[PDB]
């Protein structure tokens, strides 16, 4: 896999990214279809993944932590002193 | 005459009466020191006033510059005349005049050091044709003004050669088909290349592609289609292809109607690859890809050449195109 | 409108070339005898278009004024050539000879001599066309394309129309708008296609949409529908009556419309647009090389679920479309479009190798 | 050329340039064979004829430069060939100026 | 893409440009925007398969020194958004391994890890020639992996503000098939040993130093054939001391032990078909909190 | 020498020389009685 800003794993090979309830044959519709009729009659007897995709893998999955991360630092800014 | 305005008026009257009596050699042979710029301006004003049927004021300016040793001025005048002819008419005559002007400008630029290889935009101005009714008498064109010097962009020798190549390609298209002059006057480089390929002017097509730095995928597809048609055709198709390919390659082996055009096309591809690049294999890649898309493996001499070159690329391409037996034998 | 409907409803004007000659003489003599009337009608149409625009902008209903006489005459002159079975090419006499379309091969002779003057009537018509190209009324955005389609019939007429389109296109400002710009422009058509692709991506940023969040304008506005149908039919007529124009518009270096049309055919689009794109692709593949390229692209993209070794039979695609929307609309043009497309493709290029390099030749599923 | 006929000389030159005979070693001499027909000033010369002649000569020299090598030249005659090309262009300019003078003086 | 044999792709410093060294005798370059990706560049000129290409620095210039098979390395140059060849270095018998660059204040020196039984160092100023030096007589077999030291002096030591100047002295480590691990240091032309260790009982496969961008902590992660993953961490002051700390008793041959952009997170890739991010918690030692595919 | 690094540099140098000559002749005509 690749690398990024410290704890930021990008895509490069095979990894376990973010999961989403949208696989084939599930509850309440949600289906898909792959490249099934592509190899017909004569073909190359070799299976391999095709194409690529650039996705992200995170672990926070929270949008309300901004206040919890800013308010303590907001109060620390008052007690902080510049040293120069 | 001491008065400058009266001198200019007298020069204008002299130009008028000389163009009326058809006596241009007098003004050509008459030298003009210091007042050369005034004479040039007077002739330019006369050319902007009248049309181009009464002699050629721009050719007279070119002759005067040649007599007074002004190669850059002569080249700029020739380029302006060519641009005006192109804006007036886009037909075969206009294309020929533009080609002549481009060639004269290139010669004038090469006659001097490369430090003057770039020229600025010519002097603007319109040529009012036929004073009386309509100021613009264009049978196949719009207006008659050269590109103004607002966008300061000096035209390099590369751009001049590109314009000359485009004009000569338009002229060749018009010669190969009279009903395509006005079409090529506004067509695109890709359409020009496709027309040259479908006609048989592969030399000019390759020259245009090398000058434009474009791609050769369409040319390779056309060549593969022609090879397939020659392989699946008969003696009539062979003769029809010879009638257009008899003047393209260097006839090293004596040509005859016995052998088909397969070896001729092979030697043509060899010569084209040697003239292009002896190391780049993208041309061979596209050729064999189009051949496999048509439905026939690459010839034995292509096989031998690319085997003496590489091998893993052949194995990968065979595994991708489902040539399992050939790939297995080759890797063994 | 009355005379246009009465002529269309009858088939008596189809025969006798003298009738066509007389109506052409009438059409050519109307503006020569009505000088300031044409300018007055143009000003009234512009005022009505501005009023309709301001009404639809402020929320009020668009006023239906009786100043559409120009559009009615244009509809008449466009339907006349479309219903006339003869082939006299009235566009050659209607347009100005100053457009880039000559057959020269000499120096200063044979349609190559300079310092010439076109006919005064044709010069005035070209000047009127150039004046109407700028500040186009919003109420005539569709009749212009309709009449362009009607006049594009014929080889030389289509060549003249392509020359006019090439002269109109380029770096312009009053040729890329709708309520104040002319739709006849390569850049205008390209920006329209880009806007429609952006609307489709806003609906769903993936191929084959499964749900529409909001109804776009193209589908609920009849003006956009008429404009798209008119432009597509005009392009189809151009590429059917001419080959150089087709090659020029297919080998564009600015943008590639082939991939856009392929994606639109892969995705869900109304059946009228589907049939229009199918016949446009057929007229494109009328040439052998274009036919081979289109056949390769079709074999690689798989519109019909071709099953020879594996693949879902009767899956989502042309079959589902013709069983759903065609059956709902009780009209089946898609079947005829697909049939004529595959017929032309087989006629122009035999399937010597099906697919790219991972298939085998076989017409068994078809 | 010994019997003196510049019109026939130009005609034969155009015919040879359109026929393309012999390889490059003789194409060089065929392209050089033009100065004796260009340094002259007598004999009636047509402006359009001189224009088409110089256009054909420039097209032939461009085709020769393109066929020798892609955007370069070979052999050992480089500076001499460039000087010959320059002097031929100068003679051609003088000849076309004389032709323009003659065309302007004929219509008197 | 996935149909080829991609070793390890690279990303631009900004994070919008991606480069894959595919096995198609070429290097592809995509521009990732919004969602989908678009292939823009296709650099052709690498004989055989391409190992990996390391990035340079934005303040010094974009340089992507590619290393491929057939014993050759190609240094390119970018202008007006277009890349073109500008230097080619060949002339080796054994297959060259991988190449790496230098950090910020350390400079811009390219280390050519050749398995010819010697070391080849290519120093480049910025727009001139390339100084190629060869330190011969290494040991029996050629080297395998090479790594550099941080820009400052080796040894994690707290310095005073406005009192530390990063010198231009060079310090590097080279690990090959010799059952040992060494470290060389030079004063701009005087390579010499520093310390010696005898703890590895098998053939050392690879080594990787972690120049932390934030602290001068020197830690080298090594991997062999059996699976002895020793974390040689030096946290003293200015001397040299390595402690053999067995991370995990592996049973494979790990070939890659990459470090994050801050040299704090370690990504292991070898013969385990998985990647376990054994991050360093806030109390030393190790902790496995994430495991993904290879 | 000023600029003269490429075609644009040589063009700028020529323009600067022309402007210098024009300014010189203008200031000469101004210093001289008109």
């Amino acid at each position: 896999v690749g690398w990024g800003p410290n704890w930021t794993l990008v895509h490069n090979g095979d990894k376990l990214s973010e999961r989403l309830n949208a696989e084939e044959d599930r509850d309440m519709d949600t289906i898909d279809y792959g490249f099934l009729p592509k190899p017909t009659s004569a073909k190359s007897l070799t299976e391999s993944p095709f194409k690529v995709h650039v996705e992200k893998l995170s672990l926070e999955q929270k949008t309300k932590d901004l206040q919890s991360y800013l308010l303590p630092l907001e109060i620390e800014l008052k007690n902080s002193t510049v040293d120069k | 005459i001491p008065d400058t305005s009266r001198q200019l008026d007298c020069l204008r009257q002299l130009v008028v009466v000389l163009c009326e009596r058809s006596q241009l050699q007098d003004l050509v042979e008459f030298p003009y020191v210091n007042l050369h710029n005034e004479v040039v301006g007077i002739i330019e004003s006369r050319a902007r006033a009248v049309d181009l049927m009464t002699h050629n004021y721009y050719e007279l300016l070119y002759a005067f510059h040649i007599y007074r040793h002004n190669y850059r001025k002569a080249g700029t005048v020739m380029f302006e005349y060519g641009m005006r002819l192109g804006r007036e008419v886009r037909t075969l005559r206009g294309l020929q005049k533009q080609v002549n002007s481009y060639l004269a400008c290139l010669n004038c630029l090469r006659l001097i050091r490369p430090e003057y290889a770039w020229i600025v935009q010519p002097v603007s101005g319109a040529v009012y044709e036929r004073p009386g009714a309509s100021p613009k008498r264009n049978y196949d064109g719009e207006s008659s003004a050269v590109p103004s010097s607002s966008q300061i962009e000096i035209l390099e020798l590369r751009d001049l050669e590109k314009e000359y190549v485009l004009a000569q390609t338009r002229l060749t298209l018009a010669k190969h088909n009279p009903s395509t002059a006005a079409i090529a006057g506004s067509s695109a480089a890709e359409e020009m290349v496709a027309l040259l390929v479908q006609a048989g002017l592969f030399d000019t097509a390759i020259s245009l592609c090398q000058t434009f730095k474009l791609g050769l995928t369409s040319i390779f597809e056309g060549l593969a289609c022609k090879c397939i048609r020659l392989q699946q055709g008969g003696e009539a198709a062979q003769a029809e292809a010879w009638e257009w390919l008899a003047a393209n390659q260097l006839a090293t082996v004596i040509t005859t109607k016995e052998s088909s055009a397969t070896d001729e096309a092979w030697r043509l591809m060899i010569s084209y690859l040697d003239k292009y690049e002896s190391k780049n294999t993208l041309y061979h890649h596209c050729i064999i890809n189009k051949l496999l898309s048509h439905g026939v493996p690459l010839p034995n001499w292509l096989i031998n050449r690319y085997k003496a070159m590489d091998a893993a690329e052949l194995l990968r391409l065979y595994l991708k195109y489902d040539l399992l037996e050939e790939a297995a034998e080759l890797v063994l | 409108l009355f005379l246009t409907e009465a002529v269309v409803g009858s088939e008596s004007f189809c025969t006798d070339e003298f009738f066509i000659r007389r109506i052409h003489k009438l059409v050519t003599d109307f503006p020569t005898l009505m000088p300031m009337k044409v300018k007055q009608l143009r000003n009234r149409a512009e005022e009505d278009a501005r009023l309709i625009q301001m009404s639809m902008q402020m929320g009020n209903e668009p006023p239906a004024s009786l100043r559409r006489d120009l559009e009615h005459l244009l509809l008449l002159i466009g339907e006349l050539y479309r219903k006339d079975p003869f082939h006299l090419e009235l566009a050659l006499e209607y347009w100005c000879p100053t457009e880039p379309l000559q057959s020269t091969s000499l120096m200063g002779s044979f349609l190559g001599v300079a310092h010439q003057r076109p006919p005064q009537r044709q010069v005035l018509l070209s000047k009127f066309v150039r004046q109407m190209s700028d500040l186009l009324p919003a109420t005539l955005y569709l009749p212009y394309l309709k009449m362009l389609r009607g006049l594009a019939s014929g080889p030389q007429c289509a060549h003249y129309c392509f020359s006019l389109l090439k002269a109109n296109g380029g770096s312009s400002a009053e040729n890329l708008q709708a309520a104040g710009g002319s739709p006849v422009s390569w850049d205008h058509f390209f920006h329209s296609l880009m806007l429609y692709h952006e609307h489709l991506r806003r609906d769903l940023p993936n191929t084959d949409n499964i749900h529409q969040r909001h109804p776009p304008l193209r589908g609920i506005t009849q003006r956009e529908l008429d404009g798209l149908i008119a432009c597509l039919q005009l392009t189809c007529t151009i590429i059917d009556w001419s080959e150089s124009a087709r090659l020029a518009l297919c080998e564009h270096a600015q943008w590639m419309p082939v991939v856009v049309i392929l994606g639109l055919l892969q995705c869900s689009i109304p059946p009228l647009l589907k049939a229009e794109l199918l016949k446009t692709l057929a007229a494109f593949g009328k040439s052998p090389e274009i036919a081979a390229s289109l056949w390769q692209s079709l074999e690689y993209t798989q519109i019909l679920q071709t099953v020879r070794a594996t693949g879902l039979r009767q899956g989502v695609g042309i079959e589902v479309e013709l069983n759903e929307i065609e059956s709902r609309c009780e009209e089946y043009p898609l079947t005829r479009a697909f049939c004529q497309l595959i017929s032309t493709l087989v006629e122009s290029s035999f399937p010597t190798n099906l697919g790219a390099g991972l298939r085998a030749p076989g017409f068994e599923p078809y | 050329y010994s019997q003196e006929q510049f019109s026939e000389a130009a005609s034969l030159l155009l015919s040879l340039m359109t026929a393309r005979i012999a390889p490059c070693s003789f194409w060089l001499t065929l392209l050089l064979d033009a100065l004796p027909l260009l340094e002259q000033k007598q004999v009636i010369f047509s402006a359009e004829q001189t224009y088409e002649l110089m256009r054909c000569l420039e097209d032939r020299m461009a085709a020769k430069l393109e066929s020798t090598s892609p955007d370069e030249i070979q052999k050992q005659d480089s500076s001499i060939d460039n000087t010959k090309v320059e002097m031929l262009r100068l003679a051609l300019a003088r000849n076309l100026a004389r032709a323009i003078v003659t065309e302007g003086a004929l219509q008197e | 893409s996935h149909e080829d044999m991609i070793h390890d792709a690279q990303m631009d410093y900004y994070g919008i440009r991606l480069a894959t060294c595919s096995s198609d005798r070429s290097v592809k370059i995509f521009d990732v925007k919004n969602g989908g990706q678009i292939l823009i560049a296709d650099l052709r000129g690498h004989d055989g398969p391409v190992w990996q290409v390391a990035w340079a620095h934005p303040m010094y210039g974009n340089i992507l020194a590619s290393c491929s098979y057939d014993r050759k390395v190609i240094i390119w140059k970018e202008e007006n958004g277009t890349w073109e060849k500008t230097y080619e270095y060949t002339g080796h018998d054994s297959s060259v391994n991988s190449v790496c660059w230098a950090p910020h204040d350390f400079g811009l020196v390219l280390a050519c890890g050749s398995s010819d039984g010697a070391i080849s160092i290519l120093t480049f100023t910025g727009d001139g020639p390339w100084e190629v030096k060869k330190i011969s007589n290494a040991h029996t077999i050629g080297c395998n992996a090479v790594s550099w030291a941080p820009s400052v002096i080796p040894g994690s030591l707290v310095d005073q503000p406005s009192s530390q100047k990063p010198n231009y002295i060079k310090r590097f480590v080279s690990g090959g098939c010799d059952n040992l691990v060494k470290i060389w240091r030079e004063e701009d032309g005087q390579w010499k040993e520093d310390q010696k260790l005898e703890a590895h009982s098998d053939w050392v496969r690879d080594v990787a130093w972690a120049p932390s961008i934030g602290l001068p902590t020197s830690t080298i992660a090594s991997c062999s054939q059996d699976g002895r993953v020793y974390i040689w961490t030096s946290d003293d002051a200015a001397t040299n001391c390595w402690t053999p700390k067995l991370l995990h008793k592996f049973n494979d041959v790990v070939w890659h032990v990459s470090w994050s952009i801050t040299a704090n997170i370690l990504a292991v890739s070898g013969g385990d078909n998985k990647v376990t991010l054994w991050k360093e918690s806030v109390d030393g030692q190790w902790a496995c909190i994430s495991d993904v595919n290879k | 020498l000023i600029q003269c690094y490429s075609a644009k540099g040589r063009l700028a140098q020529s323009e600067m020389a022309k402007r210098v000559a024009n300014i010189l002749r203008v200031v000469l005509s101004l210093q001289q009685p008109p």
